[PDB]
């Protein structure tokens, strides 16, 4: 039990790391996204500027 | 020793934070609280403690009533301030402030009592070689390391707007304004009652304050994220109360710091931020404008959440003229920004002359303030 | 002599716990009950003895009519319970009250009367320098060493509940619930009369309450017990009776106890012992409950039947949130743990000051004990 | 028929307040109770009936386990909740929804899923032609006749607070208070049982509500009241139980509605319901609260105790300014006032075209609540 | 045991979930620095046209 049940804790530590990653990965997704669409929108507003 | 060091703290509603001058982080960071035991005790060889101040308060929440002894930048009770020093220099720093010159900071505006009460309480409760009483935003720009910009700054206590060009600084376009983290709290509180979940007593509106300091961002468009609010997946999040209870917030946890943008949710009439902030440009000289549009400095704790930069970005450039470019410099690290800035202004070598002594109090009384400092 | 030792006595129902404080066990215990001589006597130098008190009544008891001067922590009979005392003191302990001061333990939410007429009796009956009144879970938590906890507290009296969290108390989650060692007797002699056994006397009644004492166990699954009860091996045990009589006892062993979890078997709404734990926690702030469910200290008479524990940590693990862990602290030697904690509590320096003194109680009479203590 | 009349229900907990629209008072008034059968019934010929709703549950009451179905204005059960408006409609008024339009009644910050889920019953359970929703508070001011108040409704589900001026309405300045009479029956049956008298089960909970409803009163002060019961003359009052049991009941009345003024006695921090009033008054604007001080309304069936209104004058004349003069009015008939404010509301010609009809709810779903009406 | 064997199955499939979502979420948020840098460049682009 302890055997196992320390591998889901060190699974899940590295789960909540993974996860952790996954939020700071869609944190900079989400940013990126946002820089993107602030861009494009550039990139269209200066599309139909240029 | 040399310079003697200095002590700086920031006192704004909520946190104190206290250190050494000439550092660059704030050793001891604590939240404002008194905590009072409410239920009579009935054991032996408890306590007593009158009170518990600090963190301390923070980990003994369930028995204590909590009352913050600042209310919108202005303390309500000074022997609970008094209180909070006391733990400041003793409990953490373990100084004597007899060996050291203090910095403390103040809001924008604030009452005269705050001020003189405050050089009053320095001198003569902590016996003191000098003080100096400063203002929020100016500090914050210190930490900037910029010499211009206009400051944003919002606390737990109230939040505040001080444009500033190449030093110098604007008493008329300066603005403050009756929001800040603690009035978004008791918004939090009230709008996770329509869910079902009911936080009455002062212990769990703390933890309200913990869930907003992490769970709540704000929409980089309201209506938009209001919308896909009805197809529920991201947007709610699990959320462990100390009880082991689990609460489960929706759009509820974006709508907490629209009320920044739109204070008819709170239900006073007085502007959202971004137009605060337009006000406060507008007061200003035409010449200076171009750089306050560009160098927007964020402060404060209330500051912190995901997306504040962008929606006010989008918001001024909305307003303003697209014919010049809206930078915001907000920096993360920005909740310590008037501590940090407090931290360069006491280890300055010209500011070692501009401390209000001991002696200048003795002989010309606690009413100086005002007459030497801004 | 220093200190003068101090007396202490546990007075729930059922059983006089009795000594010196600064002990780690009570000299004396010995059953609460008064014993009169029903049947007229014949014969000539005979005792004649109008009652017995005490064990003395346990080994002469088919004669007797026994009465419990005590029901659900109230004294039904002054007199009687005077006769107790008046049988602790100068029976077993060998004292003069005159030289000692008194702590008597109470249960809680009971009557003001009880506690006022019991200073009453021990200054003007037994003279005494100084007593002392105190709440029975408070005294276990201390006999247990911790600080904090959820003390449910049962003894033959009634069941109570009291929340402490870091000494303090919780006047309005404290829970009084009217089930007992002596109910579960009486629940208990009617569910051996289906097996055509019939105890119909009080002498009898204390034989039932032998073998409850003993033979009773709880289930880890009630209906999973009662199922395997139809293959009756382990289940079943022999008891002797003193008349030489056998007793041959099966599902009906278990189903005693269970009346704790299901008070629909006595006919009564009133939540089983595991659902008022909740009710108090419940009603205790959400910051302190963590701690709370994993500090639940059990106490009293009627937390000695084996598996109690493990059915209350079951019960409350399935009820609670599984976020956080449900541990139950229940020693051995829970029985005296009431007794243990007036050991302790006066063979402290400090609760040397806080004794009702014979002259306070002079000048300002009986009404002053619930002015100065809980 | 022209209008078609309409159906008003207040269903507040405790009591189900009913009848027609265009009618000064309810047909059927009754208690929202659903007791069911705990004990199994041996007689052939008997019910058999499931649960009893209503007043028949307050006549057949030993058997029943009583379930308030509504607890703190939400609703616990929704059947037990569908069972009392089965038992309104068909028992007492006789009436098929089909043919009228039905409000009903809610509390103020209340969960939305209530609101929602309310509306999914009266639509997919009484088929009806339209519905409303509508705010406790406001109904009682207009039962009072007067445009502008502080409605201050407390009944036995929660205690509320709205400020409104000029019919408007303030949603910051809303306040909510976690008491009630049922809070006030949980203290009383505690604070008898230091007198002895122990009533535990659903039933007898029932008969100190009946001892609360009219012999309890308000301190006009509480200490001078409490100091004048050490000289028991007026204050002990002998009630009669239906067991024909007399209960003597002297401080301990007056200091069970006390609760309401003094929630430290409860064991909750938040403030006394005089305290509360004073924080919706402070929230709305500068301007009006000249007149919300002076025009103060009391609902709901908790403000009924002789003496309140009074204690509230001089508690709110107290803290405020003595500037301006405090008038609280609370009229007799206070009980029905919301049910009257629901009768004068569905009788209003424009009204009329702002019911929830049949139609737009099976277009546009139950959600459409929150949409449409406050 | 067997619970935290099945729920250590669970929180590896969940570390790989959460893996799989701090790669996902990195993956999408270095298809939006493309996208991002695309978009800027483009931008930079019309800009420097406009």
């Amino acid at each position: 039990y302890e055997e196992v049940a320390r591998k889901l804790v060190i699974i899940e530590s590295d789960l909540e790391r993974a996860e952790e990653r996954a939020e700071l990965s869609e944190g900079k997704c989400a940013e990126l996204e946002e820089e993107l669409k602030t861009v494009t929108n550039n990139l269209k507003s200066l599309e139909a500027q240029a | 020793e040399d310079e003697t060091t200095a002590l700086v703290c920031d006192n704004g509603s909520g946190l104190v934070k206290a250190g050494f001058a000439g550092d660059d982080a704030p050793r001891a960071v604590f939240p404002s609280i008194v905590g009072r035991p409410r239920h009579q005790g009935v054991m032996v060889g408890m306590g007593q403690k009158d009170s518990y101040v600090g963190d301390e308060a923070q980990s003994k929440r369930g028995i204590l009533t909590l009352k913050y002894p600042i209310e919108h930048g202005i303390i309500t009770n000074w022997d609970d301030m008094e209180k909070i020093w006391h733990h400041t220099f003793y409990n953490e720093l373990r100084v004597a402030p007899e060996e050291h010159p203090t910095l403390l900071t103040e809001a924008p505006l604030n009452p005269k009592a705050n001020r003189e009460k405050m050089t009053q309480i320095m001198f003569e409760t902590f016996n003191v070689p000098a003080m100096y009483v400063a203002i929020q935003a100016v500090l914050s720009l210190y930490a900037s390391g910029r010499t211009t910009g206009i400051v944003l700054d919002s606390g737990d206590g109230v939040t505040h707007n001080v444009p500033i060009y190449e030093g110098y600084a604007l008493p008329h376009a300066i603005m403050r304004l009756d929001l800040a983290g603690r009035d978004l709290t008791d918004y939090l509180m009230k709008i996770l009652t329509e869910r079902g979940y009911s936080f009455v007593t002062t212990a769990e509106r703390e933890i309200v304050r913990d869930i907003k300091e992490k769970l709540c961002y704000v929409a980089l468009d309201f209506e938009n994220e209001m919308a896909t609010a009805a197809s529920s997946s991201s947007l709610e999040k699990s959320y462990e109360l100390p009880d082991g209870q689990v609460i489960t917030i929706g759009n509820e946890r974006f709508r907490c710091p629209e009320t920044l943008f739109q204070p008819s949710f709170i239900g006073m009439e007085s502007a959202g931020i971004h137009e605060t902030t337009y006000n406060s440009i507008m007061k200003c000289d035409i010449d200076i404008r171009k750089d306050l549009y560009a160098n927007n400095v964020m402060s404060g704790g209330t500051t912190m959440y995901p997306g504040i930069a962008d929606r006010m970005q989008k918001e001024i450039t909305a307003l303003a003229p697209s014919t010049m470019k809206i930078k915001i410099i907000a920096p993360p690290e920005r909740k310590y920004s008037v501590w940090i800035g407090g931290s360069i202004l006491a280890s300055l070598s010209t500011f070692q002359q501009m401390w209000i002594t001991k002696q200048e109090y003795d002989e010309a009384g606690p009413s100086i303030v005002h007459r030497k400092c801004f």
